[PDB]
RNA sequence: CGCAAGGCUGAAAAAUUGACGGAAGGGCACCACCAGGGGUGGAGCCUGCGCGCGCGCUACACUGACAGAGCCAGCGAGUACUCCCUUGGCCGAGAGGCCCGGGUAAACUCUGUCGUGCUGAGGAAUCCCUAGUAAGCGCAAGUCAUCAGCUUGCGUUGAUUACGUCCCUGCCCUUUGUACACACCGCCCGUCGCUACUACCGAU
């Protein structure tokens, strides 16, 4: 099986490089299709590239289908997007403290298809092996400072990306009294996102919203009573977990039930949790001259 | 009880969410408060506005719960840091 | 300052501050080595009073010196002679004349004077592959060491 | 953030990935499984359908029924 | 330009040195020495990363014929204390037959 | 390619053809009918045959050595041995083409890595 | 450059598809029952958060002390790593370097000497936990965010008790759909909205 996962990872990276080359070509093919239906004159290299003419007559249809959005991009999520329910486990670091254990239980309650596993003495390659063995969608680590969490590592499987993010301003579920809080309602939640426009922001939105089960589309606009919000300002994505009831047609009442984070992503690696040598995709560029002026996501 | 169910129970007691009453029911009500009630409901059902201890007091002493507003305190200290 | 203990990235710096108060004033600061490595003063240390933790780009060396480049405001002095030459006036002497008058030598630092450095040709150690990796890699790239 | 949640919930636009039917490709209308010129173009489409049946048979048999 | 500056513009800036109260620790690392260190360490990390990729993507069922004519690295268990992951290389000395040893010993 | 570009059966059979060929490992991508037009190749089928795919998987040193081996009957794929050197390994069986059970080749590999388990 | 760019004005709906429930029946949950375990909460240290609160760390004796003997790990290699600051003295015109003083495991096993002796294991409450899990033990590293009052790895020793149940506490879902054979089941319930029509009541 591990042979199969290695083979698929290598073939996916090779198809990525092939898509890079073919997109460098198909930037030039699309000018030919647009100049055809319009009549505006085009560049002579485009007009006299004969191999481009043969290949264009072959492969018109995929560009048009991409324009109509009928087809999806070669991605780690478009294979199993909304067909299966992506189950996810949360663990702590090696020696968990009691507050980190309660916090992991809080976010295991936040994701409705999550299970929590104790680390104990569980070597991290055996963790990745067991996850790929039981077909888990995603894995989550947590690192405490002293009873307060500081880092998540959202890792997708079998070979997807990881997002390593630092946490601040966290308030745990397990500090308010049980007379005021209660058992959190486990329902399939809606998700709202705000501020993401770049391709990197879209990548983060995808690898975040592919941790939640897909919702039934027949009456999703009206039913459902629990929403999870991710807003970003100056690339520190802040997340709350609300549960709401709609007292009218023109007013709603909120009630904050989950933890609050302002997680700031400091790495996204194209390669899973065990692969420290995986090719990075974005990391928090500090110690440069303008790494604090530039705003990603 | 859960947060959602307790909130719905409190609003049905407050009459803000109940079934669509008839004109006869509106007459009965106009024959026979909610502001302070609703402010208490929002204060009690958004409990992360203020830092609270779960254990309660360590030693019970009887004589005659919020323990600080971190958002309000941060806004006030930031205004002082401004000025 | 001067490095005290040097890990792969983070390094503790000793002879730069006198107290955790001063460090907590200069928290989040843009420290810099002589070699060109930027870095950041991050958090005061506790057990020796005055030392701190800095996160650098790459591994700094025990021979390095950490500097912090701040800008101190200077204001001139408000002296004003009028040069009433026809009446008589006191002319303030200069630095060299003051020193030649009251017999004080000009200050100099032997740390400061320019000298020539002797750089030996920097040779590095060879590659040192760990035992388990060198045992586990396939037959095509197994190292052969007699 | 509370106001943005209120705006979204009222004018409901959630970014939830919606459960797509698993066989939208081979079954576009999703019929129930129980009790129930353009001529030149249709002829060409029938020709390609026959060609694809034949070539898929050849390709499966060449792959030795691992497909 | 290059004729629009004086010789005092062109005058080189001197390089400071390690303070004399700290000369024992070695030479003061300036920018050029730092670049030497960065190139060396990045090169070694590059080769180590390529070896890690190779050891990960090793097929466990390979079969050359050097595997019939060499002595593989084994494990710590089999090789004992003198165990480096490298395969032992042939020093060129060999086992000598008795006749040739008689001839060499007659010459000796 | 000769159908009009907007035709539903053209799109469905294009995706079907590309998926079938990529799963059978002839092509390298699954997005270019042009790659079907001048990339599908008897050389591609030949390199998807068994001895060359085990050469790429480094079972043997050369393709001649691989053919000699699997004619001697050392190489199973899945659970059944294969004696024909023309078996076409697809991209799901490339992860399963291994040696046979009591092979002298398997013993020699184990003896090289000094992990020969005689049980 | 032009349009945008002229104030009956002065802060706090849709519905033939809608609103809210009730009764029954299921399923799930160490935020539930059940059996046990372990924390925190007692004393001291301190990061943190708002004098207080938790999180870790240390100490508190039968599970003892002392002395011998034997026997076990894994991840770790950047011409790189050092805990101080000083009394003296050597060689130093001067800046320094020397020399001497002061402030690859834990464990475990076996064998003996001695005998409980300020030399006392944590209330109410509340939280967590079901197999290489709890817990004990040390070694390494310090990886652009966080972390030395610590963080993350890695190995070692490794149990008790459930592994059923919806009875309590909750959460979800059925009472519409989504598939056809055998086989079974047999019109769940309330208060209103909206719509069509019918006539009625009283002002203009």
């Amino acid at each position: 099986m591990l042979r199969k996962q290695a083979r698929q990872r290598r073939d996916y990276l090779y198809r990525r490089a092939l898509l890079l080359r073919d997109a460098e070509i198909a930037e030039k093919r699309a000018k030919l299709r647009a100049a055809l239906a319009s009549g505006k004159p085009l560049d002579p290299k485009i007009a006299n590239d004969k191999e481009l003419r043969k290949d264009f007559d072959y492969d018109v249809s995929r560009d048009i289908a991409k324009e109509q959005g009928e087809i999806d991009i070669d991605d780690e999520y478009s294979e199993l997007s909304g067909i299966v329910d992506p189950r996810v486990l949360v663990t702590t670091s090696r020696d968990p403290s009691s507050r980190l254990m309660a916090f992991s239980k809080e976010i295991r309650l936040m994701f409705p298809t999550a299970i929590r596993l104790n680390r104990g003495n569980l070597i991290l390659p055996d963790l990745v092996m067991s996850a790929q063995r039981e077909r888990l969608s995603d894995i989550i680590l947590l690192h405490e400072h002293r009873g307060t969490p500081t880092a998540i590592t959202i890792s997708h499987f079998p070979h997807g990306p990881t997002l390593m993010a630092s946490l601040h301003n966290v308030v745990l579920r397990a500090d308010i009294p049980k007379s005021i809080k209660g058992t959190v309602s486990e329902s399939y939640p809606h998700l709202i996102f705000e501020g993401f426009r770049t391709p990197l922001g879209q990548r983060v939105v995808k690898i975040l919203k592919h941790l939640f089960p897909p919702r039934d589309p027949t009456n999703n606009a009206k039913s459902g009573n629990r929403v999870i919000t991710f807003v970003n300002q100056d690339d520190c994505i802040e997340v709350r977990h609300h549960v709401y009831v709609r007292t009218n047609y023109n007013s709603v009442e909120l009630s904050e039930v989950g933890p609050r984070f302002t997680m700031r992503p400091f790495s996204i690696t194209m390669g899973t949790l065990e692969n420290k040598d995986a090719d990075v995709e974005w990391h928090l560029s500090q110690y440069t001259r303008t790494g604090r002026k530039k705003n990603y996501f | 009880g859960s947060q959602l169910k307790r909130l719905k129970a409190s609003l049905r007691e407050q009459g803000l969410i109940g079934p669509q009453k008839s004109k006869k029911q509106k007459r009965q009500n106009a024959n026979d408060q909610k502001a302070e009630a609703l402010k208490s409901i929002r204060e009690q059902f958004n409990p992360f506005q203020f830092k609270t201890n779960a254990r309660g007091p360590k030693f019970e002493v009887t004589t005659n719960v919020i323990k600080g507003r971190p958002e309000l305190s941060r806004a006030r200290s930031e205004e002082k840091r401004r000025q | 300052g001067t490095p005290w203990k040097i890990f792969k990235n983070t390094a503790f710096i000793k002879d730069m501050f006198n107290s955790s108060l001063e460090i907590a004033k200069f928290e989040g600061a843009a420290i810099r080595t002589v070699s060109g490595i930027r870095g950041q003063i991050k958090r005061a240390l506790s057990k020796p009073e005055g030392y701190f933790r800095a996160t650098f780009e790459d591994k700094i060396l025990l021979s390095d010196i950490v500097i912090l480049k701040a800008w101190y405001p200077v204001k001139p002095k408000q002296f004003y002679n009028p040069a009433t030459n026809l009446i008589g006036w006191q002319s303030m002497r200069l630095t060299g004349e003051i020193r030649r008058a009251e017999n004080i030598p000009t200050p100099q630092n032997p740390n400061s004077t320019y000298r020539k450095i002797e750089r030996p040709e920097r040779h590095f150690n060879p590659l040192r592959v760990p035992k388990n990796l060198a045992a586990e890699l396939p037959f095509k790239s197994q190292i052969v060491q007699t | 953030i509370e106001e943005l949640i209120k705006r979204r919930i009222l004018a409901g636009e959630f970014d939830e990935v919606l459960r797509r039917r698993p066989d939208m490709f081979g079954n576009p209308h999703g019929v129930r499984r129980g009790l129930v010129a353009d001529e030149k173009l249709r002829r060409d489409e029938e020709e390609i359908k026959r060609m694809w049946k034949e070539i898929s048979a050849k390709l499966d048999a060449l792959s030795s029924w691992h497909y | 330009m290059s004729s629009l500056r004086h010789a005092i513009q062109r005058r080189a800036h001197k390089e400071r040195a390690q303070p004399l109260e700290r000369q024992r620790l070695g030479i003061l690392e300036k920018k050029k020495d730092y670049r030497l260190r960065a190139r060396d360490y990045k090169k070694k990390q590059a080769v180590l990363k390529s070896l890690r990729q190779k050891a990960a993507e090793r097929n466990e069922d390979e079969f050359y014929f050097g595997m019939m004519s060499r002595k593989g690295p084994g494990s710590a268990l089999t090789r004992g204390k003198g165990f480096t992951g490298t395969v032992d290389g042939d020093r060129g000395n060999k086992a000598l037959s008795v006749e040739t040893v008689r001839l060499l010993k007659t010459q000796d | 390619s000769l159908l009009p570009p907007d035709n539903e059966v053209r799109r469905k059979h294009e995706t079907l053809l590309l998926d079938k060929l990529y799963d059978m490992g002839i092509l390298s991508t699954k997005a270019k009918l042009s790659a079907v037009e001048h990339n599908v190749t008897v050389s591609a089928f030949a390199r998807r045959r068994l001895p060359v795919v085990m050469t790429r998987l480094r079972m043997a040193e050369t393709v001649q050595a691989a053919t000699k081996l699997i004619e001697q009957g050392h190489v199973r794929v899945g659970v059944e041995e294969v004696r024909d050197p023309a078996f076409l390994v697809t991209r799901n069986m490339e992860d399963f083409v291994t040696w046979t059970v009591g092979s002298k080749i398997k013993q020699n590999i184990m003896k090289y890595r000094d992990k020969l388990d005689d049980f």
